[PDB]
């Protein structure tokens, strides 16, 4: 259900709670802790990120690597946290290369 | 050992050196025929050019067309071959005069095969063309005219 | 331990826990690396010792009636070669009391009876000495190791208490079922190429050697 | 090193579960359908097995037991063949008189009045006249009873289900590593020489034992039915040596060497049976012996397990010279790392060899009584065309797929490969060019043709008549061929085939068998169209391969995969530049090629080949041959070919050929439909869609799933599909109509 | 055995028996009523 | 059959090609050809007895190759006289 969010990020870490059936991204506007987005459709690398441990549903998430999803990087706003995560903001370009 | 090598040894241009390209008895010949005497007159090796293909363009017309078993107009249709000749002349004319322009250089390469440099070869030219055209012409109407002066039976009329 | 035809391969899982563990594998079978169904080698070592065992009965039965159809008052319409007593009715049959078809499902009823049952005991050990079976369940417990359960039933007499006694024993046993296995395919490829049974084929054989073997490879029939 | 099994346990365990779960094998379609578009892709990627993963041992897997359903449903489709030649057929009546009788396995339920396609086929027995040729095998098998038919279905069945077991088990159970399936040298070693040698050698075995005896008795003219059983043959031999003396000495012979004393039955007489218009059986029993001996040999050539054997690495290496740098090297590790390399090879090879096997069964008659049947003849001769001509094209998409997907010079690098993709411009221009020269000159020769045939000027044609252009290497090689017997094969009677000549004419039942077939002018323009068109066919194919990767036009072609439409509407626009439209346009010109192939083989045989033979002996032909001197124009292919033969199919309504009049309009109507799709593009479809579904909006009945257009390969796809449907079956009805009609 | 009822309810198996079923249906009312050009009941 | 007919020539071209294998001058088991011209050595990793490395796979192969080459020649010298 409402697993509770940890995102490591540059001004810190926070924690907010919210359901499983929701967007990461839209969580992290709910109590407000800012996040950086461009898209909001899963087609582009500014919501990316990756995992500290237990993983994220990407079922709906597209335009990435056959791999970006088996080692590592998620994009915050197509994702649903399945588990209580532990995840990593502003994360484009070390996954931009 | 291997038998194929890029073009003088630069393996960015759009070629290769074979046997069949570069090989000393085919660029022996190729160098001394017509087209490939770049220091000569362009209406002699247009002479030489009109000869030969009149000539190899009597036969054809002569043992293939609609009066080849007629003999009292199968031989005479060497009339044919010299409408043929005609009709490409006036072909060469209208190239030469698109594609060039008196007051203008020959385009034809300045370097050689090692690197010198040659004076551009004139046959590019306009004035050299209509030459070259000319030479051609003359000698293909009679090239056709000697092919038709042998009917003297031989191995096959 | 003498050794057939060994190799470094054969030779690698071929230690001589096995009784007549001869290091002969040129093939390759036994090899434990990509093991999977009937090929894994507990279970062809089980093979083996159950063809062994049934080869000694068939091959001593096979032979026992053409050998006392010369001796004794026994009635020959009861001396019949092992081919011509209903196992190819294409070449000899007879009248039991049954009909060989009948006779074939009821033989198949008895031995479902008995090989589920001792496979049951090979695939979970120790199941059968659990379920009520009118009594008949004390003594299928088992040994732990399939292929030599033991119990009041498979071993009465008590032989091989210790183990040079089990050891020795083993090897013999092995052996004399290779030795058997041998004969019964010697035993068909006789009884096709001349076509006339082992035991008088042996005696056929005894007096002269003139048509020991290759004169049967005209092939009567 | 060595060789061995090696298998897992339990890789994949049985559920129901992911049946439910549509497109479990893909992650985008697992996702689940927002359009309908979903439901297409589901289809088109379900076999695309190296797409849904990365690993080789994955693949390899599936492919094995892939294989194993194939062969499950083979089995299936051989049972309903014998099982219906046993119970729905009149095979023992036409068994009884071969010439008479026309086969039939088949008859219909009388629903809505389509009894009357249960037609008159003779002994009693009405239904419909099949063409497969399957009495002629069983004939020359030695089947006689429709007990033996039923045991055959039987034992298929079973094997269909052993098949079908085996696939499973070795998918779920046991399935073998990688290490396993990458031994090439144990594969071709068994299959060079357990497959076809053993299996060749036990078919001559049978052939020995109850084909020969059994079509002796036939010949002679026993009843069917007091003909001895087969295994009578085997228990009683005398049997057998009254046939064939040489059965008394009984493998004393092969021993004692002398081969010689088996004269009898293993003979080298070439020609046919003039009893049956086939083969002697003699000489196929031999036949068998030889080519298993060949393969038995052939199957230990590669190392295994015991040192002796040659290593393909070895073989591959040692050959390169001065013109190819260090060619082979390189190529034993691409052809075991690609299943679409091995792909291509084996597809190519197979269409060749099912080509081959058109050629020679018309050529050299196997069975006995089908020579004289006229209408199997040219049913068997034009299936397998048809099957060659496609697999050779898949041949060229594996090819294509191997180089976008596989190919990789930095990790595996081959050096020949290498160099035709450095000289792939002048390959391209040359092969352009003989193609373009090839079109002008034969198929200008039909239009010089037709231009003086209709200027009234027939002696400025190219014909036997005025201006001849006479084979004269083809008609040096068959009088080569006719004087060979005696000359340069001192041991033959006969000539292979009576294509051939000498004069010798073979007759049944008042039919023609065989007879020297006479090229002429018109042979040679025919066979000059013929080169036409397998060079262009190539062109394309070859073209779509070599540039497959890159190109001047679009130089990270690669990057773009296998199967896209374009790369949009500038450059010039670059539609159809990807390989897959290559194999699509290529589909087209191989349905080209193959059509005029069948179309030249039918007019032929029944103008110079089949017809009916007199007491006296007097030959009248089917059509009256006039194949020498109709052919060389077009209009004589339109008026004295599709016009005059199309009469039987257009005849056919009333009588029990009248689903064949129902096909031939059929065909017609879904080549016609397939030009919908092959013209036109998806924008418009698009946007009409978009209306309709307005409609379907205003009242509440709009579906979840959104409705869209095809894809655009998609729509090339259905396009090339239903055209070839179409127009195959079109040349089926016509064909099978017209045969089955005159004789 | 619940996963096959779904399976059973997928789309191409449901239309497989829908019309299967409709062409008996159909097939026996015409092996009733064979040629029927018109209603001739009333 | 036995005496001195086809016995004679089959015997003594299976024992020469036996010859042959054993020792050298002869492709085997523990012998890689290089390419008809000389031979290398090579530890098949099957076990023999035999002091020359003449392993039962050798012996096999050279005994079919004998019957191959006598079975040849016999059947063309009784063909041709
Ligand atoms: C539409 C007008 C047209 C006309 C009037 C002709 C007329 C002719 N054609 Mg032709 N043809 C045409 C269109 C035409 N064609 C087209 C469009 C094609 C393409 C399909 C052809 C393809 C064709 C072929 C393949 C052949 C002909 C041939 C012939 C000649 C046959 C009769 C003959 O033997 O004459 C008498 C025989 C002669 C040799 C007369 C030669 C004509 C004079 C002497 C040539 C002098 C040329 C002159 C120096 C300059 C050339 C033209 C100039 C006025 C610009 C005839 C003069 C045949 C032929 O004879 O080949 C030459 C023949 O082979 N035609
Ligand atoms: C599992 C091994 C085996 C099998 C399958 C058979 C099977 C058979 N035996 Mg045999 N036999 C065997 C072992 C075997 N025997 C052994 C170990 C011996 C002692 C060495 C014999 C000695 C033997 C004799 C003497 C005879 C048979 C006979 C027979 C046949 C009928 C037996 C019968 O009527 O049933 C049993 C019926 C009962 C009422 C009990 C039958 C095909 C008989 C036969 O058919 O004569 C040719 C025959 O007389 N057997
Ligand atoms: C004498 C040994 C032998 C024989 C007869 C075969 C025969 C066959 N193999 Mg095979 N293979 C062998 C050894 C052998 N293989 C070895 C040693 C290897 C590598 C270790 C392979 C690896 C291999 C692969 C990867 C594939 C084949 C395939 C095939 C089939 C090819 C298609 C065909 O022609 O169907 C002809 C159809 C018939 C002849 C019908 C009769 C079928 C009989 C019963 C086949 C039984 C032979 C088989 C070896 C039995 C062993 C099973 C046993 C343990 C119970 C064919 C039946 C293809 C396949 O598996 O298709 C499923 C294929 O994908 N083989
Ligand atoms: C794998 C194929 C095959 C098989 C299974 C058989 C099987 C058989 N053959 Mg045989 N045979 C074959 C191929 C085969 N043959 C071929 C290719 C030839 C031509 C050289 C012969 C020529 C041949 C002869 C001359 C004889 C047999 C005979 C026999 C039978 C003798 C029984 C036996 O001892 O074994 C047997 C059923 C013998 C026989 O007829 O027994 C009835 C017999 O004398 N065969
Ligand atoms: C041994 C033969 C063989 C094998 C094993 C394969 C295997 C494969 N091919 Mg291939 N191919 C072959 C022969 C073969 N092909 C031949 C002969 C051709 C020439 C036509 C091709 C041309 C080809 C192309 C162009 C492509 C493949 C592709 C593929 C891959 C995916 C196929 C798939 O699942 O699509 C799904 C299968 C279907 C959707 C079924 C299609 C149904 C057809 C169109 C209807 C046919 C009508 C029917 C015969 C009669 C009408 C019945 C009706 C009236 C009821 C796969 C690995 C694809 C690929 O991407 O490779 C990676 C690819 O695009 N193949
Ligand atoms: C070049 C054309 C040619 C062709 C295709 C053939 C083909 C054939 N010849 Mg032949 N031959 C030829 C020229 C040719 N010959 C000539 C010019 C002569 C001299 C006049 C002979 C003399 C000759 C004789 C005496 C015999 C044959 C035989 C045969 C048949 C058996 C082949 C064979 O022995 O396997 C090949 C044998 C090998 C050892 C493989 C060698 C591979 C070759 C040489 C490469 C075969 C169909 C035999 C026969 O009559 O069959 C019944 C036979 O008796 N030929
Ligand atoms: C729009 C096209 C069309 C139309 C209007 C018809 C109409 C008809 N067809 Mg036809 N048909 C067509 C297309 C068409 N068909 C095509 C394309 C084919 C080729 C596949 C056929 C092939 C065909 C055949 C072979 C036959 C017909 C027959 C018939 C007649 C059947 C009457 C009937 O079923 O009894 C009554 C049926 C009912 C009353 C069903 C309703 C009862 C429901 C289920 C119960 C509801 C209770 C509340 C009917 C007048 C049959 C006939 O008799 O021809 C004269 C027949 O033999 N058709
Ligand atoms: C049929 C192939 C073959 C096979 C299977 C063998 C097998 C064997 N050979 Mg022999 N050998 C062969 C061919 C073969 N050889 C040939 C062609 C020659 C040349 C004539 C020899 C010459 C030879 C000699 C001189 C000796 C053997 C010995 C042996 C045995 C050594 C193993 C042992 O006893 O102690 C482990 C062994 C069983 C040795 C032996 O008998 O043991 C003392 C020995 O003395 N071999
Ligand atoms: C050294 C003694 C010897 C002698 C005197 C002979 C004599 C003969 N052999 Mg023979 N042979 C021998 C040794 C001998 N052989 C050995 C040791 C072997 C085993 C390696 C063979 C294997 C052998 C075979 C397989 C054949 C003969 C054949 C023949 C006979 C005719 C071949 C011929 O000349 O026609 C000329 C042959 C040709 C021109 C071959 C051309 C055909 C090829 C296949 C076409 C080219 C395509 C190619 C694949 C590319 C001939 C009487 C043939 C035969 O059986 O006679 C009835 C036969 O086919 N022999
Ligand atoms: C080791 C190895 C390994 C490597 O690597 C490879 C190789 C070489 C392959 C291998 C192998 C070898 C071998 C030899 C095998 C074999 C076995 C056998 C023989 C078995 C039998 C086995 C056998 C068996 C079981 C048998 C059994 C039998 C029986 C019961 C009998 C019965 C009977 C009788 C009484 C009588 C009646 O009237 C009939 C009957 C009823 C019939
Ligand atoms: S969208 Fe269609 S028309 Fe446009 S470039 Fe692509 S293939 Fe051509
Ligand atoms: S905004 Fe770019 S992925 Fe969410
Ligand atoms: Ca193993």
């Amino acid at each position: 259900a409402s697993y509770k969010v940890k995102l490591v990020t540059p001004d810190g870490t926070q924690e907010f709670e919210c359901p499983s059936d929701v967007y990461i991204l839209d969580h992290a506007e709910e109590v407000g802790i800012d996040l950086p987005y461009s898209c909001r459709a899963g087609s582009c690398s500014s919501c990316a990120g990756k995992v500290v441990g237990g993983e994220v549903d990407q079922s709906d998430g597209s335009f990435l690597d056959d791999e970006q999803i088996e080692a590592g990087f998620v994009l915050t706003c197509v994702a649903y946290p399945t588990s209580d995560v532990v995840i990593e903001t502003h994360k484009e370009e070390d996954l931009t290369a | 050992y291997q038998v194929v090598q890029p073009i003088n040894g630069d393996p960015f241009i759009g070629s290769l050196e074979t046997p069949v390209t570069s090989s000393p008895l085919v660029a022996w010949y190729l160098s001394n025929l017509p087209g490939y005497r770049t220091a000569v007159n362009p209406l002699l090796r247009g002479i030489e050019v009109g000869l030969a293909h009149g000539f190899l363009l009597v036969g054809p017309f002569v043992k293939a067309g609609p009066l080849r078993n007629t003999e009292i107009a199968g031989q005479a249709g060497s009339l044919a071959a010299g409408g043929l000749v005609v009709i490409l002349s006036i072909c060469l004319t209208i190239y030469g005069i698109s594609s060039f322009n008196e007051g203008d250089p020959s385009t034809a390469p300045s370097l050689t095969l090692t690197g010198r440099k040659k004076q551009p070869d004139q046959l590019q030219t306009a004035d050299g063309w209509a030459k070259f055209t000319g030479g051609f012409f003359f000698g293909g109407i009679s090239g056709v005219i000697w092919a038709f002066f042998l009917l003297y039976v031989l191995d096959l009329p | 331990r003498p050794l057939w035809f060994a190799s470094k391969q054969s030779l690698s899982y071929l230690d001589g826990s096995l009784p007549g563990d001869y290091g002969f594998d040129p093939l390759g079978l036994s090899d434990p690396e990509g093991t999977g169904g009937f090929i894994e080698p507990r279970w062809l070592a089980y093979g083996e010792v159950i063809n062994g065992r049934f080869a000694m009965l068939g091959a001593v039965g096979a032979i026992a009636p053409e050998y006392l159809g010369k001796v004794g008052l026994i009635p020959q319409e009861t001396a019949l070669a092992w081919f011509q007593t209903g196992v190819i009715p294409p070449a000899g049959t007879y009248n039991y009391w049954a009909d060989n078809y009948t006779l074939f499902v009821l033989e198949m009823a008895l031995m479902g009876f008995a090989e589920h049952r001792r496979f049951q005991d090979w695939a979970k050990p120790g199941s059968m000495g659990k379920q009520y079976f009118l009594g008949l369940e004390k003594g299928f417990g088992g040994s732990g190791n399939p292929a030599y359960p033991g119990g009041p039933f498979f071993n009465p007499l008590g032989f091989g208490k210790d183990e040079k006694s089990l050891k020795e024993l083993k090897l013999k046993e092995v052996k004399n079922g290779r030795l058997a296995m041998l004969a019964i395919l010697g035993y068909f490829i006789q009884g096709l190429v001349t076509g006339v049974g082992p035991y008088q084929n042996l005696l056929d054989h005894v007096a002269d050697p003139v048509n020991n073997n290759v004169l049967t490879s005209l092939k009567f029939h | 090193p060595e060789v061995k099994i090696l298998v897992d346990r339990d890789p994949i365990k049985t559920s129901f579960e992911q049946w439910a779960k549509p497109g479990h094998f893909s992650r985008t379609i697992a996702k689940g359908p927002d359009t309908t578009t979903w439901i297409w892709n589901l289809h088109a990627d379900a076999h695309d097995f190296d797409s849904h993963t990365s690993d080789l041992e994955e693949i390899s897997r599936k492919v094995f037991s892939a294989h194993f359903g194939q062969l499950s449903i083979i089995f299936l489709w051989l049972s309903g063949m014998y099982f219906h030649g046993a119970r729905f057929s009149n095979y023992e009546a036409w068994l009884n008189d071969p010439t008479h009788i026309r086969p039939s396995a088949q008859v219909v339920w009388p629903i809505v009045g389509q009894e009357i396609l249960n037609g008159d086929v003779g002994g009693g027995f009405r239904g419909i006249q099949i063409t497969s040729g399957f009495f002629q095998i069983w004939r020359a098998s030695g089947i006689t009873s429709e007990l033996q038919l039923y045991c055959t279905a039987i034992g298929a069945l079973v094997f269909a289900a052993l098949m079908l077991f085996a696939g499973w088990f070795h998918y779920h159970k046991a399935a073998p590593k990688l290490v396993w399936f990458q031994d090439v040298e144990s594969m071709l070693n068994h299959h060079l020489a357990g497959l076809l040698g053993l299996g060749s050698l036990s078919w001559a075995g049978h052939q020995v034992h109850v084909s020969l005896p059994i079509n002796q008795f036939l010949n002679a003219g026993v009843d069917p039915k007091e003909i001895p059983l087969p295994h009578e043959f085997i228990l009683n031999r005398d049997l057998l040596a009254q046939l064939y003396p040489s059965f008394a000495e009984g493998a004393t012979p092969f021993f004692t060497l002398n081969w010689s004393k088996y004269a009898d039955f293993l003979t080298f007489r070439g020609g046919l049976d003039p009893l049956t218009g086939g083969l002697w059986l003699t000489d196929i029993a031999h036949h068998h012996l030889a080519i298993a001996i060949l393969f038995l040999i052939a199957g230990h050539m590669y190392r295994t397990n015991w040192g002796i054997g040659h290593g393909i690495k070895d073989i591959l290496e040692a050959h390169k010279g001065p013109f190819t740098g260090q060619g082979h090297k390189g190529l034993y590790e691409i052809l075991t790392t690609s299943w679409h390399a091995q792909l291509s090879i084996n597809l190519a090879m197979l269409g060749s060899l099912t080509i081959i096997v058109a050629h020679h069964m018309y050529a050299m008659p196997p069975y006995p009584y089908l020579a004289t049947d006229y209408g199997t003849q040219l049913s068997l001769f034009t299936h397998h065309m048809w099957i060659g001509g496609f697999l050779i094209v898949g041949a060229a998409a594996h090819a294509a797929i191997f180089m976008v997907r596989d190919y990789d010079p930095t990790t595996r690098y081959n050096d020949l490969l290498d160099r035709v993709l450095r000289h792939r411009d002048a390959i391209i221009s040359h092969l352009n060019w003989v193609c373009i020269f090839l079109g002008f000159h034969s198929f200008g020769l039909y239009i010089h043709n037709d231009t003086m045939s209709a200027l009234g000027r027939p002696q400025d044609m190219f014909s036997d008549t005025a201006i001849q252009l006479q084979p004269v290497f083809a008609q040096w090689i068959q009088n080569t061929h006719a004087l060979a017997p005696g000359t340069t094969a001192p041991g033959a009677t006969t000539s292979t085939s009576l294509t051939w000549g000498g004069g010798d004419l073979v007759s049944v039942g008042g039919k023609v068998a065989l007879l020297p077939i006479p090229l002429g002018t018109a042979d040679f323009l025919v066979h000059h169209i013929h080169a036409f068109t397998i060079h262009v066919t190539v062109l394309i194919l070859l073209k779509g391969v070599l540039f497959a990767r890159s190109s001047r036009l679009i130089p990270d072609k690669a990057n773009l995969g296998f199967r896209f439409p374009c790369d949009g509407p500038g450059r010039g626009g670059t539609c159809q530049v990807s390989a897959w439209d290559h194999v699509f346009l290529g589909l087209f010109w191989m349905y080209n090629a193959i059509s005029v192939v069948i179309f030249h083989f039918s007019w032929k045989m029944q103008s110079d080949v089949w017809g009916s033979i007199n007491d006296q002996g007097v030959v009248t032909h089917i059509t009256g041959g006039n194949f020498a001197q109709s052919s060389i124009t077009i209009n004589g292919w339109l008026r004295d070919f599709l016009w005059a033969q199309a009469s039987q199919v257009i005849q056919s309504y009333g009588s029990s050929l009248s689903a064949y009049g129902l096909f031939f309009l059929g065909a017609h109507f879904v080549w016609a439909f397939s030009l919908m799709f092959l013209f036109s593009g998806r924008g418009y479809w698009q946007e009409l869609i978009e209306s309709i579904v307005w409609a379907h909006n205003k009242l509440k009945v709009a579906p979840a799933t959104q409705p869209r257009a095809l894809s655009i390969v998609q729509g090339r796809a259905v396009g090339v599909t239903h055209y070839l449907l179409g127009g195959i079956a079109t040349t089926w009805a016509f064909f099978l109509a017209r045969i089955i009609a005159v004789g | 055995m619940r996963d096959l009822k779904t399976y059973l309810s997928v789309a191409p198996v449901a239309s497989t028996l829908w019309f299967a079923a409709l062409a008996g249906l159909l097939i026996e009312i015409n092996r009733f009523f064979p040629d029927a050009l018109t209603f001739p009941f009333f | 059959f036995i005496g001195s007919p086809t016995n004679l020539i089959m015997v003594t071209s299976t024992s020469l090609m036996l010859f042959a294998g054993r020792f050298g001058l002869a492709p085997s088991a523990n012998r890689k050809a290089t390419a008809g011209l000389k031979l290398e050595a090579r530890d098949s990793g099957l076990q023999t007895g035999d002091p020359a490395g003449f392993t039962l796979a050798d012996t096999l192969a050279c005994g079919v190759v004998g019957h191959i080459i006598g079975v040849g020649v016999v059947l063309g010298l009784k063909n041709i006289g």
